[PDB]
């Protein structure tokens, strides 16, 4: 009860008006900043409790940035726009070794969103879906979280429909763009995590603590 | 742990 | 057009009536045999290019397999049934040293599908949805697999709803174990490629052509 | 390559 899109919509409105994997890490570290802000902005998840909040943002951090850069490309042409203004071209990756995750976002999820105009209060919602992961690790009542998550695409769909009445398969599509997402999200962690590794390849305080253990 | 995460929440 | 749930009731129906990891890896290689004559039963399938369908079933086996040996552990109380007849206790998995991944297919998946009821239509839709992958790299016509898992899911929303008009939250309910079933299986692939580095383990020429690059 | 599926998947 009480999740209305249009507050969703605010959340994203109000938060968004060489090596390019080095710039990439930098967009990153800036943007969980601006992460926390548009959580706090989501219906109900400043209530949950503290350590809650900790654990759905750690869970989801990476799937929730890369489905905003990602929309935010949809007008890019072969590349992404960063939160920092600049450009990464898809030859930029492929020249830096990263070359095959990027084209991933490229083709599942930059392309895919600007085939169906995935619009903002779509996306909004389907970050907030991500947001609300009820299998988070360590959350200490998970059925409130499977609760706010269920409010999420109740609202979702009941927008689609009444926006968009002559594609009745719509919300089905925007929701399994989800698993793609999860994928992505897991094998640029894993690079990440090499990065950090190897050493090359600066990395900011918030980026590296959401790097840390657990 | 996680200073910043926690910092950044309760503000 | 022309996907009926009858048909993929049926397909589900025709397959089915001391180291815990090796007994699961040929329970696996055993199944994979059995996947394939499911996947030929699955509406327009078969009908697909030979090379789309080997790539279909090479890009969606292990969370084909995973969601079936799940669904049918529903009924175990903290494990799976194997195909093989066998069992696989919580604790014999965790004294092997798989506890953590087997822990997440109990608690993401069995425990999820137990806690809602998930018939086997609506297994059988959601494997088909994930065989159906036109994110597949390699597909000649990804547009035509995208078509075929459009009309599944629209199908599959129509059987929910009209069987469950009690719980309009339903369909999305389903659809939303995908990401997490995507990431286990990632997992499992994670594990299975470390087993057949070690060299214990033995792994059946099935499941072990699985493992063969790509 | 992949004998296995390709023969399972023809016959
Ligand atoms: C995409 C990318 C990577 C990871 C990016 C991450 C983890 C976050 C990006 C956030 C952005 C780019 C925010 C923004 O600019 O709004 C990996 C490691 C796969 C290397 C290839 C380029
Ligand atoms: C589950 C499991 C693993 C992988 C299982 C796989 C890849 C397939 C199982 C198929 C079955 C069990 C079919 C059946 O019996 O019907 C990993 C590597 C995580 C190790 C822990 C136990």
């Amino acid at each position: 009860e009480d999740m209305p899109v249009e507050r969703i919509l605010e959340a994203e409105l109000a938060v968004e008006p060489n090596d390019p994997v080095t710039n990439i890490c930098q967009a990153a570290d800036k943007q969980l900043f601006t992460l926390v802000e548009w959580a706090k902005r989501i219906p109900h998840f400043s209530e949950l409790p503290l350590d809650d909040q900790v654990i759905l943002l750690r869970a989801g951090w990476n799937e929730l940035l890369i489905a905003s850069f990602s929309h935010r490309s949809i007008a890019v042409k072969d590349g992404i726009l960063l939160a920092t203004g600049l450009h990464v071209h898809r030859n930029s990756a492929h020249s830096a070794g990263v070359g095959a995750i990027f084209d991933r976002v490229l083709t599942e999820l930059v392309s895919k969103m600007r085939d169906m105009q995935m619009d903002k209060t779509e996306l909004g919602c389907l970050r907030a879906i991500v947001l609300f992961n009820p299998d988070s690790k360590g959350l200490s009542n998970p059925a409130e979280v499977e609760a706010l998550r269920e409010k999420v695409y109740a609202s979702l769909e009941a927008y689609c429909k009444h926006k968009y009445p002559e594609q009745p398969g719509r919300f089905a599509k925007l929701l399994l763009r989800l698993p793609a997402l999860r994928s992505i999200g897991l094998k640029c962690l894993e690079h990440l995590f090499f990065f950090k590794l190897i050493g090359d390849t600066p990395i900011d305080t918030f980026l590296m603590e959401m790097l840390e253990a657990p | 742990k996680h200073k910043i995460l926690h910092r950044l929440l309760q503000d």
